[PDB]
């Protein structure tokens, strides 16, 4: 809501799982840092250790 | 060529191993079988062949 009236519903918030025929999961592009456009960006929230 | 298409990217990891700098290169290695393809023009490998 970038001012007070201003309602919107459109964000979708959209996990998945990590399976190779459907939802490859890479590195980011070191030569680029940016994920080349045929695919899409992904966060994951990993610990530390023990 | 193969870096515009971003659908083709993963055969242009591979091939980062083997770019030689003259074809005559790649020529004198697959005659020896160093290589095993060659992405090349048309009627310059119909003449080598
Ligand atoms: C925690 O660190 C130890 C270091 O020896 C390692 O063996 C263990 O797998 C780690 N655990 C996690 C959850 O990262
Ligand atoms: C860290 O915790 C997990 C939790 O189940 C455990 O499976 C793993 O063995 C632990 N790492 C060790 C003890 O290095």
């Amino acid at each position: 809501s970038f001012s007070d009236c201003e309602p919107d519903d459109n964000h979708l918030s959209i996990v998945t799982l990590e399976e190779a025929p459907f939802v490859i999961v890479e590195d980011i592009d070191p030569l680029t840092e940016t994920c080349v456009r045929n695919t899409v960006p992904c966060r994951k929230f990993v610990k530390i250790n023990n | 060529y193969f870096r515009r298409q971003v659908e083709l990217s993963t055969m242009y990891r591979h091939m980062e191993k083997h770019n030689y700098e003259s074809a005559a290169e790649a020529i004198q290695a697959v005659r020896d079988n160093k290589l095993h393809a060659f992405i090349w023009d048309s009627a310059v490998l119909e003449f080598e062949a």
